[PDB]
RNA sequence: AGUCGC
């Protein structure tokens, strides 16, 4: 689905470091240095951005946004 | 169905990459319901001309 | 489903008040008070002034069970000092050190830094 | 009374995101309950009724609903003068105990469209809006500060709806977490002995172990008591970190003179009969 | 009593008669009543196939052939 | 009146509000999506 | 009202309890009662049945309440007894070496229940005051119940150590006029077992003071465990390289030595043992060093394990899982067997098409070298398999029989 | 015309069988499932080997 | 590995699998052919042999952890488990929600779980990216730590952060879809799509049919509950036989519309209107509902440990470490040694290193990493305990308990069965007329069986009184006459 | 000899510690859909009176 | 029926 605002864990937002997360990936590879530089020190706000799948993308597809 | 103990429940010697290990019910089916392992494969039958 | 509004953690029930107190005959001079609505967070803080004066005997808090918000107090004194005045004057104490602990901060902030507000 | 601590304070380093302190000769206790404080009590404005005109997106209502109730609200400016819904004598919600959002949005373009916090808007004065760029053209711009990401679109989906945000605290539910993580440590050579390493080498020693700055690791300290916590109140930008703290002590003491004057009115209303 | 295919509110003669099919009892609105023999609806009684077999139906106790083509089966 | 239903694909209204039968004018599909009610119904955020 | 369960296998299975009202929607049991139950909370379902009158509910009251079954008629000892977390953490906390502060020691006495109200003076009194352990314990013990011995878990000594004196080795646990005088509580005190602590409570002072004494002791121990705490890691999985290269050294001496009577018998130097045949005695003879190589090596691992060690103090302690499970999880998983044979020759003379035809050497017909936590080998995981379903069959088709 | 035979889903004789990635989301149907089970009365009716 | 190059190629190019076999590299081998080739495990062993075992091989393994069948493949370091451990997980997994296709939005299924937030998994299996498992996961990482803390997790139930759960963890849509369908079915009895009314029908349930629509059906977005009538379907019967004036009232028509008795709360959802293979009006309904994960929902890890969550703590209240990150789930220690689940353990320790380094981490089973204490020492470099525990404090009175507390990832599970679902009570319900007696299922809302094992317990208690009273006057209590003089009831 | 009766009750089990053993906690649910017939008496009429 | 729960 969709980013969850917010880090189930502590509870630092982190919606917001989505988008710059995969302009990241397009320039410098290395997404601990990635992950680093958004700032998600600690590692459950890191598995949060992390282990996302962003299945949006695909449910974008299909033809009626209507129903 | 429901009430005899037998061989055909123990996981074979010959299903080694042919039918998953352990992937077969926990009720009184168990080990009759089988799962396919990942690499097999099922002939689909030909002439033997 | 069965699950409370979680609002009811925490507001008192209009036919509740907020403490109630009962005697121990167990033994003389103690008491039992009942916090009603309350947690950890006031119920340990408690227990450490009381435990800090040297006239309480005895003193500790349990809460009854995790899904009822609610804590109790057990708190003996000497015969010549009432167990209720020291919970009052507990408490006071402990709205003092944490009134001088909030000035303390502000000039501490106060104190040559920038971007303070 | 004669025998209060001092409790006294120490501010090490501060920032707008975070504020990292140490407080010396106090009990552990009220280093606690003050933790507990930080996380739970200190109030807050989030959304919490959500009414929905139009939902065409790739998404069922709650969830929009949802992730519109975690989006951060500049509370900056003090919820003081705002009330709470129950003490407030209004019918429902009102200007003085609600701040009321609107959200318009719709993809008529051929491209896909993004729904972000910052096309939410406050029908309220702009000191309680979303946190994005309403008070930073930050000369440390980080090119987005698009605050959340509330939704995806395409062509022809429309979201519609109206929600009236409120004062509410941590206790109650997670929306109104002030913290964005709060860091609490104390004693960190382990002297005390409350944690016992078996095969003390094996342990990495601590940011503020640095006393002996010895291999030595963890000297023993038998008549010691409780000292010195460290702590680490980070924000997650809905309040400023060191308001936080203050409006937290202030929290903290109008809930124990609360209890007090309760206890208090326990002898003067309907006068106690214990002895 | 052969005077009611459901009329039976001893105090006041009947205006309508409720069926509170979850309690098993029938109730008249406006006093308290209870004057049941209860049975929502005996179709959905013989529904008793659940964790026991059921699409092979050994509970069928009873066929029912489509009767409303002939003239009777 | 449930003059409404969204079509199949074409999504104009199929404005039956009777006992027509429910084939979409213009468009050939005959799945009907019912659309939503004009009555406010509120979510708590919780 | 009386709640129970299914199958429903013997009376302790179903017996009266006094309704609780809270919220969710869960039967909520104290934890003590899942034992003769045989419940879990792995997600097992409950009913309830509320009687419906007063001669009934005089009826349950009387003969069907639950502190009234206690002890079992079944074999006269207790049904129930201290069980999982909570048994644990009364070994933990009865050991001599746990002390504690005046608060601590307040904090606990106000979870009890019968307490008097009177603090005992702690054990040390300079150069601060401290409690120990036991004497926190012996509040909580009724009356006067007084057991002895039931010291027998693994410490001490088999038997001649103790006379060699009585050097106080702390083991024995001993206890007069309702106070613990000495030795670590386990589950051959507080367990189910004849002789046991629980059975003395219900038979010398009745049967209600023991269910409160079951209340009293289950929340003042898990209040102790919530400032100790508990937990099992990879730090409770590793020894040392010392006792490792020993473990590989004493598993290579056993193979090695079953290639030797592998060699015996093809030499044809080998005789048959009186009552048997050929095979019967080549089987027999390399099924004794096979699992006598294992315990050996089991009980290598068992020495070396550390007294702080997580998982040493659940098995020691008899909260659950055996000496064996820690035999497999640290030393090696040891031989795998199906009808009590080695695994047999599926195939033409063999066991798996990897091993050549004929080869009964430990590897190719059954035995695991690997330990739980080094990994096995993938042959070594489908004859373990294997073994495994013969357990998972067995629930089955055992469950019809003994129901019938 | 003799009769009517079920048909496989995503075998080559359904419609899915050539189709890419694009038109199957455009048909509404979900590139990644796996198909080889039959449509019978609205219900997937797979069958056990 | 030329031939390997082309593989490479295959990006761009048309050489395949099928070319791999037109090589003749590979080979299809039967079970019964099997018997008869000598196979060696891996390259590796192939390659040193000299004079350790034989020489004379003929085919070999293209990876050994290929054995596995489909959900065996989800499971992590499957070899570090004890066998049976590792077939409760493969019937579990197959149990667990998530996403289970994307266009499901458009699909009228007759019951489907859809959770939030699905995540990959951090640590995995090189076979999971063969399942698209990755495009549609199962759960969710959780942070968890495997200690005691209140006792409220004994016997397999786990301590849950409430605040995770409120921040959205493991929230799930579950949809229920119902159908009806207007047959014209009878001689000259009819079916209509409308809405009832008290004046002229027969049935009228004391249920509530003022949310049915003037089209004799609900509309989406109406919140609806456990006793609303959904769908307003009525038979028009008597066509008047009862010769003469049969009027009165409600004459004309039956109810038998179709309500609420599976899905006790939700909103409509959709309703679709169509016509099916018959060429009746037909319709289908679809409500949505959220459910909470609370106290009773049923919850597992990759290696075969469910357990249910016995309570939910605040945020504050969760043990909490250093930066107080606080775990999601305390999953109890007793639980590991005695069904010694050892592979659990691992994935923390390979999850926590993956989670912190930033790198999805490999549990592939069968290789030469000796991955336990090689994981261990990466972790060791980023700065933690090398074993993995951690000190927590206490998080009620704050202080820091004596030993330390193992925690990290691991991907967890929201299984199928859920609390809300199960509850059941019943207080004089229907009667079933063959008997007389209760109900047997919740679909008629009935009663227990006293079972033939349940009755012979009582006697074992000898509560004769309420043994009568359950097999008696608590079910079905009848009065007979029977003739004194002959025994017969007649 | 075993039936299906009326006054039943069944859900997922879970722990509780600080249950008494012969207590057990029930839901609200389950509690106010199963009854008890109290019989009236002529001193506790009037709690009743007030249930 | 089968699937499935313990
Ligand atoms: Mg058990
Ligand atoms: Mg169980
Ligand atoms: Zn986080
Ligand atoms: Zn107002
Ligand atoms: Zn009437
Ligand atoms: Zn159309
Ligand atoms: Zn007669």
């Amino acid at each position: 689905m969709i980013i969850p605002v917010r880090c189930f864990t502590c509870g630092k937002i982190v919606g917001n470091k989505w988008e710059a997360y995969l302009g990241l990936l397009q320039a410098e590879y290395t997404e601990g240095d990635a992950l680093d530089a958004l700032g998600l020190k600690r590692y459950c706000c890191r598995r949060m951005l992390l282990a996302h799948v962003d299945l949006i993308e695909k449910l974008l597809n299909y033809a009626p946004l209507e129903k | 169905r429901d009430g005899k103990l037998a061989k055909p429940r123990q996981l074979h010697n010959t299903l080694w990459g042919m039918v998953c290990p352990a992937e077969t019910p926990e009720g009184h089916a168990v080990g009759l319901v089988k799962n396919l392992a990942l690499m097999a494969y099922i002939s689909v039958g030909s002439q033997p001309s | 489903m069965n699950a409370p509004p979680a609002f009811e953690s925490f507001l008192l029930f209009e036919g509740e008040k907020k403490i109630t107190i009962n005697k121990d005959t167990k033994v003389p001079n103690a008491c039992l008070f009942t916090i009603n609505k309350e947690d950890h967070t006031l119920g340990n803080i408690i227990k450490s002034q009381l435990l800090k004066d040297p006239q309480v005997l005895f003193a500790g808090y349990k809460v009854p069970h995790p899904l009822e918000h609610k804590i109790i107090i057990r708190v003996q004194t000497t015969p010549d000092y009432s167990p209720q005045e020291a919970f009052t004057n507990a408490i006071t104490d402990l709205i003092s050190e944490l009134s001088l602990l909030e000035e303390r901060f502000r000039v501490a902030i106060k104190d040559k830094q920038e971007g303070i507000e | 009374m004669p025998y209060a601590n001092q409790p006294t304070v120490r501010i090490t380093e501060l920032t707008d995101e975070n504020v990292k302190f140490i407080i010396e000769n106090t009990d552990l206790a009220v280093a606690n309950s003050i933790r507990r404080v930080f996380i739970a009590e200190v109030p807050i404005i989030a959304i919490d009724w959500v009414q929905i005109d139009a939902n065409s997106s790739v998404l069922h209502d709650e969830f929009i609903a949802h992730r519109l109730g975690l989006i951060p609200l500049i509370s900056d400016d003090i919820v003081d003068k705002l009330q709470y819904s129950r003490d407030c004598t209004c019918e429902e919600f009102c200007p003085e105990c609600s701040v009321e959002f609107t959200l318009d949005v719709r993809c008529n373009e051929d491209q896909t469209r993004h729904v972000t916090s910052r096309d939410l808007i406050s029908n309220s004065p702009r000191v309680i809006p979303v946190t994005s760029r309403n008070r930073d053209n930050d000369p440390n711009d980080y090119v987005e500060q698009d605050d959340i990401l509330i939704v995806k679109l395409r062509k022809g989906q429309e979201l519609r709806l109206r929600a009236y945000a409120k004062k509410g605290f941590g206790k109650e539910h997670a929306k109104w977490n002030p913290t964005a993580g709060v860091a609490f440590e104390y004693d960190p050579d382990n002297a005390l002995r409350h944690t016992v390493y078996p095969k003390p080498e094996e342990w990495p020693k601590s940011e503020y172990s640095e006393l002996d700055e010895d291999e030595s690791q963890a000297p023993y300290d038998p008549n010691g008591k409780p000292e010195r916590f460290y702590y680490n109140v980070e924000s997650c930008g809905s309040l400023r970190p060191e308001t936080i703290v203050l409006s937290a002590l202030s929290g903290l003491k109008k809930k124990l003179s609360d209890l007090q004057t309760q206890l208090s009115h326990e002898i003067q209303s309907d006068v106690l009969t214990i002895n | 009593l052969d005077a009611l295919p459901r009329v039976t509110c001893p105090n006041h003669p009947d205006a309508i008669l409720v069926e509170d099919y979850r309690a098993g009892d029938m109730i008249c609105p406006e006093c308290g009543l209870v004057v049941g023999d209860r049975v929502i609806d005996v179709g959905s009684e013989w529904r008793t196939f659940s964790n026991d077999k059921a699409t092979k139906d050994p509970s069928r106790v009873g066929d029912s052939q489509n009767p409303l083509l002939s003239d009777g089966d | 009146q449930p003059m409404i239903y969204i079509c199949g694909e074409c999504h104009t209204e199929n404005e039956i509000k009777s006992r027509d039968p429910i084939r979409c004018r213009e468009c050939g599909y005959r799945i009907m999506y019912k659309k939503r009610t004009k009555r406010l119904v509120v979510f708590d955020a919780r | 009202v009386i709640f129970n369960r299914q199958p429903t296998l013997h009376k302790m299975s179903m017996m009266g309890h006094r309704v609780r009202i809270l919220p969710w929607s869960t039967f909520r049991l104290n934890l003590s009662v899942t034992t003769p139950y045989n419940a879990d909370f792995d997600g097992d379902e409950m009913n309830l049945h509320l009687p419906q009158s007063l001669e009934t509910r005089a009826e349950i009251q009387e003969l069907a309440m639950v502190p009234r079954m206690i002890v079992t008629p079944q074999s006269n000892r207790p049904v129930m007894g201290i069980v999982q977390d909570t048994l644990t953490a009364v070994r933990k906390f009865t050991k001599r070496d746990v002390f504690l502060e005046r608060g601590e020691v307040m904090n606990l006495l106000m979870f009890l229940s019968t307490w008097d109200g009177k603090v005992p003076q702690p054990a040390i009194l300079k150069p601060r005051p401290l409690w120990t352990g036991k004497q926190i314990f012996s509040l909580i013990i009724p009356g006067h119940i007084n057991c002895i011995r039931t010291h027998s878990t693994h410490p001490d000594d088999e038997d001649s150590g103790p006379y060699k004196h009585i050097s106080p080795g702390d083991t024995k646990v001993v206890v007069e006029n309702g106070e613990l005088i000495m030795g670590i509580l386990c589950k051959k005190s507080l367990g189910t077992s004849a002789g046991s602590l629980v059975h003395i409570s219900y038979l010398e002072m009745g049967h209600d003071i023991t269910r409160l004494f079951y209340s009293n002791i289950q929340t003042v121990i898990n209040n102790w465990l919530l400032i100790e705490g508990h937990t099992i890691g990879i730090g409770d999985s590793i020894a040392d390289s010392k006792t490792y290269q020993d473990i590989q050294n004493t598993i290579k001496k056993a193979k090695q030595d079953v290639i030797e009577v592998i060699e015996k018998a093809h030499n044809n130097e080998l005789e048959p043992t009186p009552g048997n045949t050929l095979r019967q005695t080549f089987e027999n003879q390399v099924n004794r060093i096979l699992n006598d190589a294992r315990d050996k090596t089991g009980s290598s691992a068992q020495k070396s394990l550390s007294e702080y060690n997580n998982f040493k103090s659940m098995v020691v302690s008899g909260a659950k899982g055996s000496k064996i499970n820690i035999s497999q999880v640290i030393a090696v998983v040891g031989q795998q067997n199906v009808e009590g044979k080695r695994i047999p020759f599926g195939f033409k003379h063999r066991t798996l098409p990897h091993f050549i035809k004929d080869d009964y050497g430990p590897e190719s017909r059954g035995f695991v070298e690997n330990s739980y936590l080094a990994g096995l080998t993938p042959t070594e995981f489908f004859f373990h398999a294997m073994g495994g379903r013969e357990g998972l069959i067995d629930t089955a088709v055992k469950t019809a029989e003994t129901g019938y | 015309f003799i009769g009517k035979i079920p048909i496989m889903l995503r075998s080559t004789y359904c419609l899915l069988n050539g189709l890419t990635d694009r038109d199957l989301c455009e048909l509404n149907e979900c590139p990644l499932d796996p198909g080889g089970y039959f449509i019978i009365n609205g219900s997937e009716k797979v069958l056990i080997a | 590995k030329r031939h390997i190059d082309q593989l490479k190629e295959r990006e761009y190019n048309n050489y395949s699998w099928q070319d791999l076999v037109a090589s003749g590299v590979v080979e299809y081998i039967d079970t019964l052919e099997e018997e008869t080739v000598m196979l060696a495990m891996t390259p590796d062993d192939l390659q040193e042999k000299e004079v350790a075992y034989c020489s004379t091989y003929t085919h070999c393994e293209i990876h050994p952890s290929m054995i596995l069948g489909v959900c065996a493949s989800i499971i992590p370091f499957p070899d570090h488990n004890q066998s049976p451990r590792n077939t409760y997980q493969s019937a579990m997994g197959k149990q667990a929600m998530g996403v289970y296709i994307t266009n499901f939005h458009v699909r009228m299924d007759t019951l489907a779980h859809v959770l939030y937030y699905p995540q990959k998994p951090l640590v995995t299996t090189r076979s999971m990216e063969y399942l698209r498992f990755r495009e549609l996961p199962a759960g969710i990482n959780s942070i968890v730590a495997i200690a005691s803390y209140t006792g409220y997790n004994q016997e397999d139930s786990v301590i849950m952060n409430r605040s995770a759960v409120d921040r959205g963890f493991f929230r799930s849509v579950f949809y229920r879809s119902y159908k009806e369908q207007e047959s014209k079915k009878g001689f000259d009895q009819e079916e209509v799509f409308e809405k009832p009314t008290r004046e002229t029908c027969q049935g009228m349930r004391h249920a509530i049919y003022d949310k049915l629509d003037d089209d004799g059906l609900i509309a989406p977005g109406v919140r609806v509950s456990g006793d609303d009538v959904i769908i307003g379907k009525t038979v028009t019967l008597p066509e008047n036989e009862d010769e003469l004036e049969s009027t009165n009232r409600r004459y004309t028509k039956r109810d038998c519309s179709t309500f609420l008795r599976t899905s006790e709360t939700g909103i409509v959802d959709q309703v679709m209107v169509t016509l099916n293979q018959e060429g009746y009006k037909f319709c289908k309904i679809r409500v949505r509902s959220v459910r909470i994960p609370q106290i009773g929902d049923k919850f597992a890890s990759r290696h075969g440990q469910k357990g249910t969550c016995g309570i939910q703590y605040r945020q504050e209240d969760m043990p909490f470490t250093c930066e107080g990150i606080t775990p999601d789930i305390i999953i109890n220690p007793h639980a590991i040694p005695s069904r010694m689940t050892i592979g659990h353990l691992i994935e923390c320790l390979q999850g926590k290193v993956s989670a912190n380094k930033g790198e999805i981490g490999d549990a592939t089973p069968f290789n030469d990493a000796v991955n336990v204490q090689k994981i261990s020492n990466l972790l060791s470099d980023y700065g933690y305990h090398l074993r993995g525990n951690e000190v927590l404090y206490n998080g009620f009175t704050g202080r820091k308990i004596t030993s330390q507390i193992f925690i990290g990832p691991t991907y967890y599970q929201r299984l199928k069965h859920m609390v809300d679902d199960k509850i059941h009570s019943r207080a004089r319900g229907p009667i079933q007329i063959l008997n007389r007696q209760p109900m047997e299922g919740r679909s008629r809302d009935g009663g227990l069986r006293f079972g033939e094992m349940e009755r012979d317990c009582q006697i074992a208690h000898g509560a004769a009184q309420f043994l009568r009273e359950r097999l008696f006057e608590a079910s079905d209590p009848y009065q007979v006459h029977v003739c004194n003089l002959c025994g017969i009831m007649a | 000899m075993g039936k299906r009766v009326d006054f039943s009750a069944r859900t997922v089990i879970t722990p509780d510690p600080n249950l008494s053993i012969d207590q057990v906690g029930v839901p609200r649910s389950i509690a106010a859909n199963m009854t008890f017939a109290e019989i009236v008496t002529p001193f506790n009429i009037d709690r009743l009176q007030e249930l």
